[PDB]
């Protein structure tokens, strides 16, 4: 008591209003979870491609045509010229 | 077998020794002198807008 | 020594330094030149990406030269690395599962950003949007993740 | 409310871990609470009298998911996300051994009370584990096709209850290696499975918010079900909540997603309680072995909450 | 499509140094000190570029992205990064509204006007009224303001002072007044003049004030209509005959004689009393 | 007041107290460089 | 060298933070290798 079931369970007698929130504009409050559960949700949602069902062998394609798209990386052994390494900032064709 | 899939890289991306914090750390690394040095050259006198 | 040693009191480097000597100079006057380009028509932060990518060029050289190729002996690869010719961090960076094509060491160092998260050019090309040419404040990466 | 138990206070916090408290135990005397958490360390804490914190044990890697006391109360059991299990001298306060041979995270162990002593840890590589608690090498391993999420043992120490990610409470054979009977109903994954103090009735609470008790007599009809309850949603979080009998059997309680722990009765299936407090996903709610009507709830709001039933 | 064109050529734009007003260059306030307050603001001087729309749209590094701000400098007509530009080189069309905090640069907007008025603007009152001055005074102002004051957005009323020098150009939409005011200061109208493209103050005309206070009577009206069920307003105005008949046999309730307040009838609500919403 | 509610108080008004003087010490002298790395994350849920 | 001695302080040291490593942690300051000489003209330049 006051948490017992028998006194969750009466409502609240008397009619309703014909006509509260924590903060100005909804309720606000204080949560605790786990970093990778918030992680793991903000990725789903944010990730273009959370979801769509999809193993290793086809996402390993998608991301060789995405990689054809881009530019020649270069050859590292060569330093000046054409064929020189350009790397992570080659940007991608469009 | 999907749900096999997501639980095992779930729970290895949760428990992980490598991510102790939710994230991957690394060292404080040290930059190249030049970096310092065109930092340096730039803002020069303090004299641009 | 990185530091400076007059004539007469500077050790050789090891055999086979003059083989690559063209191109470590090549790679030397291209951060000098990359110290004298103009600021005055880019943001602050894009004044300091040539340095990170010429020393990314001048690391990946040197990097698969030795292991790759295998071209230069152990001696020389570390006199290299000890004398400042490449970043040996960044390389050991490269030995790993998953970050053998990283830009640089500031784009992993999670401790240092706002929500602990790498860069965003660590991120797969395919979990981001086309038409997203992203280029990282930090050194103007446009996505250093292995399988892109 | 007048007094009902000899506690300090009504209800009363415990607090000190930097981390998710995934587990809390009580010991077979009901004077030691060891807690274990997502910061790799044990707090072990006195109930009564002045309530004092008095043990860390720090040995682990990873996050501590199970931690058991032994039958007699001076040795505690550890399983742990470093892939690892891990015996401990509450005397010294030095870890006895570790446990090695596990390839995955340990999500479940469980100790035998009556007859030899043994370890019971279910893991991710789908593998239950028999370990006997003096070599660091494992007496034998039951491997099956998927992670392994709660596991139980029986009292006639012959019986291995295991629920997973397969939606099933599958009962083994030790000296077979093979299941005796597979019991469905779940269709969420198992998280909890509880043998009654008198060894009659089974408790399984799973990830669809619903507790199932179930009838585990060995004669028993084709299906072994007795009774489901709900009122205990799991939020956002998929952890792996745990509940406990009451000594009478009369009572069951589950942590909630919502900070509550909801108590039914075993019998009845009335909500006998539904008790909130905590800002997380309440990891255990634990009854008092010793005849009291005390509850321990573990709560990843890094905090424990010790009160007594009115 | 078509790529966004280079404005001025690098070469032209640099980041120099004001002209010297004074013996010591103050680095902090980046101002020149010394000599004589007599020179002070001196004159505004004639801009080093002006805008064809038709000629300098484009795209840039922002069509990609949802909510990207316009160009200031492409307003300015001094923008030499074209499509590299990581802001949108076009014309504010019509459905380019944006918030009370910002302009359609992207710049904040402020409490209060500054004295000399001009800038970002406030966000205190809803100005897409732009005041330009230092026109050469001849008999056609009016058709060369209409031709150059209409490439920057749609136009609600331009009134020009003639004899004064002085017109005051009422776009429809407020970023392509913030626009206009960006883009036509210290430009040419026909001669070489430097035109005083300033930000409005309030027409003291009694009509102008009606219209503006009606304006924004039917901007909130649009607001609340939008906010409310139609069957509600269409009660609520009760110009259609059938809305006021609905209005009496629907508020009564069973007790003749009610006509029950519009604070029970126009309730909105999950215990209301209403076919509610 | 018995020593009870004497104590009581007297754990109360100097907690409260206790919490001004680390407000003005903090004030008086302040730690030289003024930077935390342990940015601990608050987790808010919220209901529109 | 007799002052010196004669005044031997050793009082109770607390928990000292480090300045450098404090601005280490920070994101705001990175480290590398440079001549001396350079660092004695950059620091002179700075302090001008
Ligand atoms: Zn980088
Ligand atoms: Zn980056
Ligand atoms: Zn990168």
């Amino acid at each position: 008591v006051p948490y017992t079931g028998e006194n969750l369970a009466r409502p609240s007698y008397g009619p309703a209003n014909p006509f509260k929130n924590n903060v100005l504009t909804g309720h606000a409050e204080e949560m605790y979870i786990s970093e990778a559960t918030f992680r793991a949700k903000h990725r789903a949602v944010e990730a273009v491609g959370g979801g769509v069902m999809r193993s290793n062998r086809e996402m390993k394609e998608v991301n060789k045509r995405l990689r054809e798209m881009r530019e020649d990386k270069g050859s590292a052994t060569i330093a000046d010229g054409e064929g020189a390494y350009i790397g992570p900032w080659a940007r991608y064709k469009r | 077998a999907q749900k096999k899939k997501e639980w095992l890289r779930m729970q290895r991306n949760r428990f992980g020794e490598k991510r102790k914090g939710g994230f991957v750390e690394t060292q404080k690394a040290d930059m190249p002198p030049e970096h310092l040095r065109k930092i340096v050259k730039d803002i020069g006198d303090v004299s641009q807008k | 020594m990185p530091a400076i040693r007059p004539a007469s009191k500077r050790k050789p480097p090891p055999d086979g330094f003059s083989d690559i000597e063209e191109d470590l100079l090549i790679f030397a006057n291209k951060m000098k030149d990359a110290q004298n380009t103009p600021t005055d028509n880019i943001p602050k932060h894009q004044a300091q990406w040539p340095i990170f990518q010429i020393a990314h060029q001048r690391s990946r050289y040197v990097y698969e030269l030795y292991y790759q190729k295998q071209a230069i002996s152990k001696q020389l690869y570390d006199w290299l690395l000890k004398n400042g010719y490449a970043d040996a961090m960044l390389i050991a960076k490269w030995k790993k599962q998953g970050y053998e094509k990283l830009c640089c060491l500031r784009c992993i160092q999670t401790k240092e950003t706002n929500f602990n998260s790498t860069c965003i050019c660590r991120v797969p090309r395919a979990q981001l949007k086309e038409d997203q040419d992203i280029q990282c404040v930090n050194c103007g990466c446009r996505g250093c993740a292995s399988t892109d | 409310t007048p007094r009902t138990s000899n506690l300090k206070a009504p209800l009363m916090e415990l607090s000190g871990h930097t981390g998710e408290i995934f587990t809390a135990k009580f010991d077979p005397t009901g004077t030691l609470i060891a807690s274990g958490s997502m910061d790799r360390t044990i707090m072990l804490w006195r109930v009564y009298g002045d309530c004092e914190n008095y043990g860390v044990l720090n040995g682990h890697k990873a996050a501590i998911l199970d931690l058991q006391w032994s039958r007699d109360g001076d040795i505690l059991f550890s399983a742990s996300a470093d892939m690892h299990l891990a015996s401990w001298d509450l005397t010294t306060g030095q870890r006895i051994r570790r446990y090695i041979g596990h390839e995955e995270i340990i999500n479940a162990m469980d100790v035998t009370q009556r007859g030899e002593e043994l370890l019971i840890s279910g893991s991710d590589d789908g593998t239950i584990g028999i370990w006997d608690p003096r070599t660091k090498n494992a007496v034998d391993y039951i491997e099956t096709d998927f992670p392994i999420t709660a596991v139980a043992v029986s009292e006639a120490g012959n019986e291995i209850y295991s629920g997973g990610i397969d939606n099933d409470i599958k009962v083994w054979d030790i000296r077979k290696k093979a299941v005796v009977h597979t019991m469905l109903g779940h269709n969420d994954t198992i998280t909890t499975l509880r043998v009654s103090p008198d060894g009659q009735q089974l408790l399984s609470y799973a990830m669809d918010s619903t507790a199932r008790t179930w009838d585990i007599r060995p004669f028993a009809p084709t299906d072994r079900h007795i009774r489901t309850f709900d009122g205990a949603p799991l939020g956002l979080e998929k952890n792996l909540i745990r509940g406990s009998w009451s000594k009478d059997g009369k009572k069951i309680a589950v942590g909630a997603g919502d900070g509550t722990v909801v108590i039914w009765g075993s019998d009845t299936g009335k909500l006998l309680y539904k008790l909130p407090g905590h800002k997380g996903t309440v990891n255990c709610a634990e009854f008092a072995p010793d005849g009291a009507p005390i509850i321990l709830s573990a709560s990843s709001d890094r905090t424990m909450l010790l009160g007594e039933l009115i | 499509r078509r790529p966004a064109r280079p404005q001025i050529d690098p070469a032209l734009v640099k980041s120099e140094r004001p002209p010297q007003t004074g013996t010591v260059f103050n680095i902090w306030y980046n101002k020149w000190s010394g000599g004589d307050r007599e020179d002070k603001y001196l004159s505004q001087t004639h801009a080093k570029g002006r805008c064809n729309i038709a000629r300098d749209s484009g795209y840039t590094r922002a069509d990609s992205r949802p909510g990207s701000y316009f160009c200031l400098y492409f307003a300015r007509g001094i923008c030499p990064k074209g499509q590299d530009c990581d802001y949108l080189h076009r014309l504010p069309t019509i459905h380019d509204i944006f918030n009370p905090n910002v302009d359609c640069f992207g710049r904040d907007k402020f409490a209060d006007y500054r004295d000399d008025m001009g800038g970002v603007g406030s966000f205190n009152r809803q100005n897409r009224t732009i005041y330009v001055g230092r026109i050469h005074v001849t008999d056609d102002i009016e058709e060369i303001v209409a031709r150059h004051f209409a490439e920057w957005g749609q136009i609600e009323r331009i009134r020009v002072l003639n004899n004064r020098g002085v017109a005051f150009i009422t776009y429809t939409n407020e970023a392509n007044a913030q626009f206009a005011k960006e883009a036509m200061a210290h430009q040419s109208l026909d001669h070489n003049e430097i035109l005083n493209v300033r930000w409005a103050t309030a027409d003291p005309n009694p009509l102008a004030q009606k219209r503006e206070q009606r304006r924004i009577e039917e901007q909130a009206a649009e607001a609340i209509r939008r906010a409310l069920p139609a069957e509600f307003v269409a009660e609520i105005e009760g110009k259609d005959p059938e809305a006021r008949k609905r209005r009496k046999l629907e508020s009564s309730y069973g007790l003749e004689g009610y006509e029950a307040p519009d604070a029970v009838h126009f309730a909105r609500g999950p215990n209301a009393v209403n076919p509610r919403g | 007041p018995s020593k009870e509610e004497v104590e009581a108080t007297a754990e109360r008004t100097k907690n409260a107290l206790a919490a001004l003087v680390s407000g003005a010490l903090a004030a008086q002298k302040p730690k030289n460089v003024q930077v935390n790395t342990k940015r601990e994350a608050t987790f808010v849920k919220y209901t529109p | 060298y007799v002052l010196n001695e004669l005044h031997r302080k050793r009082p109770k040291s607390m928990q000292k933070q480090s300045l450098l490593r404090t601005l280490k942690q920070t994101k705001f300051f990175q480290q590398t290798t440079i001549d001396w000489v350079e660092a004695g003209l950059q620091v002179c330049r700075q302090g001008f």
